[PDB]
Protein backbone atom coordinates (compact mmCIF):
# COMPACT_ATOMS: atom_id res chain seq x y z
CA UNK A 1 0.00 0.00 0.00
CA UNK A 2 1.18 3.47 0.15
CA UNK A 3 3.04 5.71 2.47
CA UNK A 4 2.55 9.16 2.86
CA UNK A 5 4.76 11.63 5.61
CA UNK A 6 3.33 13.86 7.50
CA UNK A 7 3.74 17.67 7.61
CA UNK A 8 3.25 18.71 11.10
CA UNK A 9 3.12 22.40 12.94
CA UNK A 10 3.08 23.21 16.78
CA UNK A 11 1.17 26.50 17.26
CA UNK A 12 -0.84 28.47 19.92
CA UNK A 13 -4.29 28.87 18.97
CA UNK A 14 -3.66 33.07 19.62
CA UNK A 15 -0.50 35.26 19.70
CA UNK A 16 1.24 34.49 22.56
CA UNK A 17 2.02 36.40 25.71
CA UNK A 18 3.48 35.86 28.51
CA UNK A 19 1.41 34.55 31.51
CA UNK A 20 -1.98 34.55 29.04
CA UNK A 21 -3.91 31.14 29.08
CA UNK A 22 -3.90 30.14 25.57
CA UNK A 23 -3.92 26.63 23.53
CA UNK A 24 -1.13 24.81 22.15
CA UNK A 25 -2.13 22.95 18.73
CA UNK A 26 -0.40 20.48 16.91
CA UNK A 27 -1.76 20.03 13.26
CA UNK A 28 -1.05 17.01 11.71
CA UNK A 29 -1.95 16.23 7.57
CA UNK A 30 -1.04 14.49 4.78
CA UNK A 31 -0.13 11.03 5.95
CA UNK A 32 -1.25 7.65 5.40
CA UNK A 33 -1.58 5.15 6.85
CA UNK A 34 -4.01 6.39 9.70
CA UNK A 35 -1.97 5.40 12.64
CA UNK A 36 -0.25 7.86 14.51
CA UNK A 37 1.25 8.58 17.67
CA UNK A 38 1.31 12.85 18.47
CA UNK A 39 2.49 13.94 21.89
CA UNK A 40 2.75 17.68 23.41
CA UNK A 41 5.41 18.31 25.32
CA UNK A 42 6.51 20.73 28.17
CA UNK A 43 10.17 20.97 28.80
CA UNK A 44 10.47 17.55 27.00
CA UNK A 45 7.83 15.95 29.12
CA UNK A 46 4.51 14.87 27.40
CA UNK A 47 1.43 16.68 28.72
CA UNK A 48 -1.28 14.56 29.61
CA UNK A 49 -4.67 14.90 28.60
CA UNK A 50 -3.92 16.70 25.34
CA UNK A 51 -7.44 16.49 22.95
CA UNK A 52 -7.84 15.57 19.56
CA UNK A 53 -9.92 16.16 16.52
CA UNK A 54 -12.20 13.19 14.66
CA UNK A 55 -9.97 11.48 12.27
CA UNK A 56 -10.75 13.22 8.28
CA UNK A 57 -9.18 13.47 5.25
CA UNK A 58 -8.58 15.47 2.15
CA UNK A 59 -9.29 14.87 -1.56
CA UNK A 60 -6.21 12.98 -2.39
CA UNK A 61 -7.04 10.80 0.93
CA UNK A 62 -4.47 11.81 2.85
CA UNK A 63 -5.38 12.13 6.95
CA UNK A 64 -5.24 15.18 8.95
CA UNK A 65 -5.82 15.32 13.07
CA UNK A 66 -5.84 18.62 15.17
CA UNK A 67 -3.89 18.03 18.65
CA UNK A 68 -4.04 20.65 21.31
CA UNK A 69 -4.27 21.72 25.03
CA UNK A 70 -4.77 24.30 27.65
CA UNK A 71 -1.57 26.13 28.18
CA UNK A 72 0.22 29.31 29.42
CA UNK A 73 3.33 29.93 27.77
CA UNK A 74 5.88 31.91 30.12
CA UNK A 75 9.47 33.13 29.48
CA UNK A 76 11.45 29.90 30.72
CA UNK A 77 8.97 27.01 29.51
CA UNK A 78 9.99 25.51 26.40
CA UNK A 79 6.90 23.43 24.15
CA UNK A 80 7.23 21.18 21.30
CA UNK A 81 5.17 18.67 19.38
CA UNK A 82 6.63 15.10 19.27
CA UNK A 83 5.11 13.22 16.20
CA UNK A 84 6.04 8.86 15.52
CA UNK A 85 4.52 7.70 12.27
CA UNK A 86 5.16 4.48 9.82
CA UNK A 87 7.29 7.01 7.34
CA UNK A 88 10.12 8.01 10.12
CA UNK A 89 12.86 6.42 11.16
CA UNK A 90 12.11 8.03 15.28
CA UNK A 91 9.62 10.25 16.35
CA UNK A 92 10.01 13.61 15.24
CA UNK A 93 10.63 16.72 17.54
CA UNK A 94 9.23 20.17 16.05
CA UNK A 95 9.81 22.97 18.80
CA UNK A 96 6.84 25.36 19.25
CA UNK A 97 8.08 28.73 18.10
CA UNK A 98 5.31 31.87 18.84
CA UNK A 99 6.61 33.30 15.87
CA UNK A 100 5.62 30.59 13.52
CA UNK B 1 -28.52 13.53 6.23
CA UNK B 2 -26.40 10.81 6.06
CA UNK B 3 -26.53 8.74 2.45
CA UNK B 4 -28.65 5.49 3.06
CA UNK B 5 -27.12 3.33 0.47
CA UNK B 6 -25.52 0.80 1.66
CA UNK B 7 -22.86 -1.58 -1.15
CA UNK B 8 -20.85 -4.01 -1.02
CA UNK B 9 -17.37 -4.29 -3.23
CA UNK C 1 -21.50 31.70 -3.45
CA UNK C 2 -21.61 27.89 -3.63
CA UNK C 3 -21.57 25.29 -0.60
CA UNK C 4 -20.57 21.70 0.05
CA UNK C 5 -21.80 18.56 2.26
CA UNK C 6 -19.25 16.02 2.64
CA UNK C 7 -19.17 13.05 5.02
CA UNK C 8 -15.38 11.06 5.12
CA UNK C 9 -15.49 7.34 6.78
CA UNK C 10 -12.74 5.66 7.54
CA UNK C 11 -12.76 1.90 8.27
CA UNK C 12 -9.12 0.41 9.71
CA UNK C 13 -8.32 -3.35 10.14
CA UNK C 14 -6.76 -3.87 13.55
CA UNK C 15 -5.45 -8.04 13.22
CA UNK C 16 -5.37 -9.33 16.85
CA UNK C 17 -7.23 -6.15 18.51
CA UNK C 18 -10.75 -6.46 17.43
CA UNK C 19 -12.66 -5.08 15.16
CA UNK C 20 -12.15 -2.40 12.49
CA UNK C 21 -12.32 1.26 13.81
CA UNK C 22 -14.72 3.40 12.08
CA UNK C 23 -14.29 6.74 12.39
CA UNK C 24 -17.18 8.88 9.98
CA UNK C 25 -17.50 12.94 10.14
CA UNK C 26 -19.96 15.43 8.64
CA UNK C 27 -19.00 18.83 7.06
CA UNK C 28 -20.72 21.76 5.59
CA UNK C 29 -18.18 23.54 4.23
CA UNK C 30 -15.45 24.55 6.44
CA UNK C 31 -17.46 23.32 9.26
CA UNK C 32 -17.90 20.13 11.16
CA UNK C 33 -21.01 18.99 11.96
CA UNK C 34 -21.52 15.76 13.20
CA UNK C 35 -19.47 12.60 14.01
CA UNK C 36 -19.65 8.86 14.60
CA UNK C 37 -16.72 6.84 16.61
CA UNK C 38 -16.97 2.75 17.08
CA UNK C 39 -14.65 3.56 19.77
CA UNK C 40 -16.68 6.02 21.92
CA UNK C 41 -19.03 5.08 24.26
CA UNK C 42 -22.50 5.75 22.79
CA UNK C 43 -22.35 3.70 19.47
CA UNK C 44 -24.59 6.85 17.95
CA UNK C 45 -23.91 9.43 15.26
CA UNK C 46 -22.92 12.70 17.97
CA UNK C 47 -23.81 16.76 17.56
CA UNK C 48 -20.25 18.62 16.49
CA UNK C 49 -21.65 21.76 16.16
CA UNK C 50 -24.42 23.80 18.38
CA UNK C 51 -26.72 24.32 15.45
CA UNK C 52 -27.32 20.79 15.01
CA UNK C 53 -28.28 20.01 18.86
CA UNK C 54 -31.58 20.65 18.40
CA UNK C 55 -32.14 18.28 15.70
CA UNK C 56 -35.00 15.56 17.89
CA UNK C 57 -34.63 11.95 18.34
CA UNK C 58 -36.14 10.64 15.09
CA UNK C 59 -33.31 12.47 13.58
CA UNK C 60 -30.32 11.00 15.88
CA UNK C 61 -31.89 7.70 15.75
CA UNK C 62 -32.28 7.58 11.62
CA UNK C 63 -28.84 9.17 11.20
CA UNK C 64 -27.29 6.58 13.48
CA UNK C 65 -28.88 3.11 11.96
CA UNK C 66 -27.52 4.91 8.74
CA UNK C 67 -23.55 5.21 10.13
CA UNK C 68 -23.88 2.13 12.04
CA UNK C 69 -25.10 -0.23 9.10
CA UNK C 70 -22.52 1.61 7.19
CA UNK C 71 -19.53 0.89 9.43
CA UNK C 72 -21.04 -2.89 9.43
CA UNK C 73 -21.03 -2.78 5.84
CA UNK C 74 -17.58 -1.21 5.23
CA UNK C 75 -16.35 -4.19 7.39
CA UNK C 76 -17.32 -6.33 5.67
CA UNK C 77 -15.71 -4.83 2.48
CA UNK C 78 -12.12 -5.07 4.14
CA UNK C 79 -12.58 -8.48 3.84
CA UNK C 80 -13.90 -8.85 0.79
CA UNK C 81 -10.35 -6.25 -0.28
CA UNK C 82 -8.55 -9.12 1.32
CA UNK C 83 -10.19 -11.71 -0.69
CA UNK C 84 -9.45 -9.42 -4.06
CA UNK C 85 -6.00 -9.18 -3.37
CA UNK C 86 -5.30 -12.19 -1.34
CA UNK C 87 -3.97 -10.26 1.52
CA UNK C 88 -2.61 -12.00 4.59
CA UNK C 89 -5.72 -11.65 7.79
CA UNK C 90 -2.45 -10.20 9.53
CA UNK C 91 -2.24 -7.14 8.30
CA UNK C 92 -3.71 -3.77 8.96
CA UNK C 93 -5.98 -2.70 6.11
CA UNK C 94 -7.37 1.03 5.52
CA UNK C 95 -11.34 1.54 3.39
CA UNK C 96 -11.75 5.36 2.82
CA UNK C 97 -15.08 6.66 1.53
CA UNK C 98 -16.43 9.87 0.83
CA UNK C 99 -19.82 11.06 -0.79
CA UNK C 100 -21.95 14.63 -0.61
CA UNK C 101 -23.33 17.21 -3.01
CA UNK C 102 -22.73 21.17 -3.77
CA UNK C 103 -25.04 23.86 -4.33
CA UNK C 104 -24.53 26.86 -5.90
CA UNK C 105 -25.47 30.00 -4.76
CA UNK C 106 -29.53 29.98 -5.40
CA UNK C 107 -29.29 26.58 -3.43
CA UNK C 108 -29.61 24.50 -6.89
CA UNK C 109 -27.66 21.21 -7.33
CA UNK C 110 -24.39 21.35 -8.78
CA UNK C 111 -22.52 18.25 -8.32
CA UNK C 112 -22.74 14.82 -6.69
CA UNK C 113 -19.93 12.35 -5.40
CA UNK C 114 -19.53 9.11 -4.21
CA UNK C 115 -15.68 7.06 -3.62
CA UNK C 116 -13.80 4.78 -2.57
CA UNK C 117 -10.51 4.33 -1.61
CA UNK C 118 -8.89 1.17 -0.51
CA UNK C 119 -5.18 1.33 1.01
CA UNK C 120 -4.66 4.48 0.42
CA UNK C 121 -5.57 4.86 -3.55
CA UNK C 122 -8.63 5.48 -5.83
CA UNK C 123 -10.71 1.64 -5.85
CA UNK C 124 -13.75 3.51 -7.92
CA UNK C 125 -16.09 6.01 -7.94
CA UNK C 126 -19.16 7.24 -9.28
CA UNK C 127 -18.58 9.55 -12.29
CA UNK C 128 -19.71 13.19 -12.45
CA UNK C 129 -22.91 12.42 -14.80
CA UNK C 130 -23.74 9.92 -11.55
CA UNK C 131 -24.40 7.19 -14.19
CA UNK C 132 -21.37 5.34 -14.69
CA UNK C 133 -18.11 4.02 -12.80
CA UNK C 134 -14.40 4.66 -12.68
CA UNK C 135 -12.45 1.76 -11.73
CA UNK C 136 -9.19 1.72 -10.70
CA UNK C 137 -8.09 -1.39 -10.98
CA UNK C 138 -8.92 -5.19 -12.29
CA UNK C 139 -10.72 -5.92 -8.87
CA UNK C 140 -12.48 -3.13 -8.83
CA UNK C 141 -13.63 -3.49 -12.60
CA UNK C 142 -15.06 -6.77 -10.50
CA UNK C 143 -17.15 -4.40 -8.24
CA UNK C 144 -17.86 -2.12 -10.77
CA UNK C 145 -20.10 -5.15 -12.92
CA UNK C 146 -21.78 -6.11 -9.73
CA UNK C 147 -23.05 -2.50 -9.13
CA UNK C 148 -24.35 -1.99 -13.11
CA UNK C 149 -26.37 -5.22 -12.31
CA UNK C 150 -27.98 -4.31 -9.24
CA UNK C 151 -28.53 -0.28 -10.48
CA UNK C 152 -26.36 1.00 -7.55
CA UNK C 153 -25.37 4.45 -9.47
CA UNK C 154 -29.08 5.08 -10.05
CA UNK C 155 -30.03 5.00 -6.20
CA UNK C 156 -26.78 6.62 -5.26
CA UNK C 157 -27.89 9.60 -8.05
CA UNK C 158 -31.25 9.57 -6.49
CA UNK C 159 -29.45 10.69 -2.96
CA UNK C 160 -27.04 13.00 -4.83
CA UNK C 161 -30.06 14.75 -6.71
CA UNK C 162 -32.74 14.55 -3.93
CA UNK C 163 -31.80 14.00 -0.12
CA UNK C 164 -28.25 15.03 -0.13
CA UNK C 165 -29.36 18.91 -1.76
CA UNK C 166 -32.33 18.96 0.32
CA UNK C 167 -30.54 18.35 3.57
CA UNK C 168 -27.20 21.26 2.65
CA UNK C 169 -29.99 23.30 1.73
CA UNK C 170 -31.66 22.80 5.25
CA UNK C 171 -28.34 23.08 6.98
CA UNK C 172 -27.60 26.01 5.38
CA UNK C 173 -30.43 27.78 6.65
CA UNK C 174 -30.45 26.19 10.18
CA UNK C 175 -26.63 26.80 10.67
CA UNK C 176 -26.68 30.29 9.20
CA UNK C 177 -25.06 32.17 12.06
CA UNK C 178 -22.10 29.75 11.34
CA UNK C 179 -22.29 28.67 8.24
CA UNK C 180 -23.01 31.83 6.14
CA UNK C 181 -21.02 34.03 7.94
CA UNK C 182 -17.33 35.22 6.86
CA UNK C 183 -14.33 36.25 8.76
CA UNK C 184 -12.37 38.48 7.50
CA UNK C 185 -8.61 37.62 7.86
CA UNK C 186 -6.60 39.87 11.03
CA UNK C 187 -3.61 40.91 9.68
CA UNK C 188 0.10 42.28 11.05
CA UNK C 189 3.59 41.81 10.04
CA UNK C 190 6.73 40.50 11.75
CA UNK C 191 10.67 41.19 11.38
CA UNK C 192 13.11 39.20 12.61
CA UNK C 193 17.18 39.97 11.34
CA UNK C 194 18.43 36.54 10.43
CA UNK C 195 22.24 38.07 9.51
CA UNK C 196 24.42 41.20 9.10
CA UNK C 197 22.71 42.35 5.85
CA UNK C 198 19.21 40.44 5.71
CA UNK C 199 15.74 40.06 7.63
CA UNK C 200 13.14 37.93 7.40
CA UNK C 201 9.87 39.50 6.73
CA UNK C 202 6.36 37.42 7.93
CA UNK C 203 2.80 38.23 7.02
CA UNK C 204 0.34 37.07 9.37
CA UNK C 205 -3.38 36.37 8.16
CA UNK C 206 -5.15 34.97 11.56
CA UNK C 207 -9.40 34.52 12.38
CA UNK C 208 -10.82 33.87 8.91
CA UNK C 209 -13.38 31.85 7.75
CA UNK C 210 -13.57 30.25 5.25
CA UNK C 211 -10.62 28.69 4.92
CA UNK C 212 -9.77 29.75 1.63
CA UNK C 213 -7.43 32.30 1.03
CA UNK C 214 -4.35 33.60 -1.05
CA UNK C 215 -1.19 35.35 0.28
CA UNK C 216 1.32 36.89 -2.07
CA UNK C 217 4.69 38.75 -1.76
CA UNK C 218 5.42 40.64 -4.04
CA UNK C 219 8.98 43.00 -4.55
CA UNK C 220 8.58 46.31 -6.60
CA UNK C 221 5.06 45.49 -7.51
CA UNK C 222 6.24 41.68 -9.44
CA UNK C 223 5.73 38.32 -7.97
CA UNK C 224 8.38 37.13 -5.87
CA UNK C 225 7.77 33.53 -6.00
CA UNK C 226 11.36 32.59 -4.64
CA UNK C 227 13.11 33.71 -0.98
CA UNK C 228 9.04 32.63 0.12
CA UNK C 229 8.29 30.20 2.86
CA UNK C 230 4.29 29.69 2.78
CA UNK C 231 2.86 27.40 5.74
CA UNK C 232 -0.52 25.02 4.72
CA UNK C 233 -3.85 26.68 5.80
CA UNK C 234 -4.12 25.48 9.50
CA UNK C 235 -7.29 25.28 11.63
CA UNK C 236 -6.82 27.65 15.13
CA UNK C 237 -9.65 25.53 17.05
CA UNK C 238 -12.15 28.40 17.19
CA UNK C 239 -14.01 27.63 13.77
CA UNK C 240 -11.21 29.53 12.31
CA UNK C 241 -7.99 29.38 10.30
CA UNK C 242 -4.44 30.63 10.26
CA UNK C 243 -1.87 31.32 7.66
CA UNK C 244 1.49 32.91 7.07
CA UNK C 245 4.19 34.09 4.52
CA UNK C 246 7.68 34.68 4.95
CA UNK C 247 10.15 36.28 2.52
CA UNK C 248 14.10 36.53 3.02
CA UNK C 249 15.01 40.48 2.26
CA UNK C 250 18.18 42.45 2.47
CA UNK C 251 18.19 45.23 5.60
CA UNK C 252 17.51 48.52 4.36
CA UNK C 253 15.27 47.26 1.47
CA UNK C 254 11.86 46.56 3.62
CA UNK C 255 9.09 48.68 1.80
CA UNK C 256 10.24 47.27 -1.45
CA UNK C 257 8.33 44.51 -0.21
CA UNK C 258 4.24 44.04 0.06
CA UNK C 259 2.60 41.31 0.83
CA UNK C 260 -0.94 40.72 -0.61
CA UNK C 261 -4.06 39.21 0.90
CA UNK C 262 -7.44 37.53 -0.88
CA UNK C 263 -10.41 36.00 0.99
CA UNK C 264 -13.93 36.65 0.58
CA UNK C 265 -14.22 38.27 3.56
CA UNK C 266 -12.16 41.23 1.50
CA UNK C 267 -13.84 43.16 -1.55
CA UNK C 268 -10.63 44.58 -2.45
CA UNK C 269 -7.28 42.98 -2.00
CA UNK C 270 -4.99 43.89 1.29
CA UNK C 271 -1.65 45.44 0.35
CA UNK C 272 0.55 45.10 3.57
CA UNK C 273 4.15 46.60 3.58
CA UNK C 274 6.17 46.83 6.89
CA UNK C 275 6.01 49.77 9.34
Amino acid sequence: MIQRTPKIQVYSRHPAENGKSNFLNCYVSGFHPSDIEVDLLKNGERIEKVEHSDLSFSKDWSFYLLYYTEFTPTEKDEYACRVNHVTLSQPKIVKWDRDM
Amino acid sequence: LYLPVRVLI
Amino acid sequence: GSHSMRYFSTSVSRPGRGEPRFIAVGYVDDTQFVRFDSDAASQRMEPRAPWIEQEGPEYWDEETGKVKAHSQTDRENLRIALRYYNQSEAGSHTLQMMFGCDVGSDGRFLRGYHQYAYDGKDYIALKEDLRSWTAADMAAQITKRKWEAAHVAEQQRAYLEGTCVDGLRRYLENGKETLQRTDPPKTHMTHHPISDHEATLRCWALGFYPAEITLTWQRDGEDQTQDTELVETRPAGDGTFQKWAAVVVPSGEEQRYTCHVQHEGLPKPLTLRWE
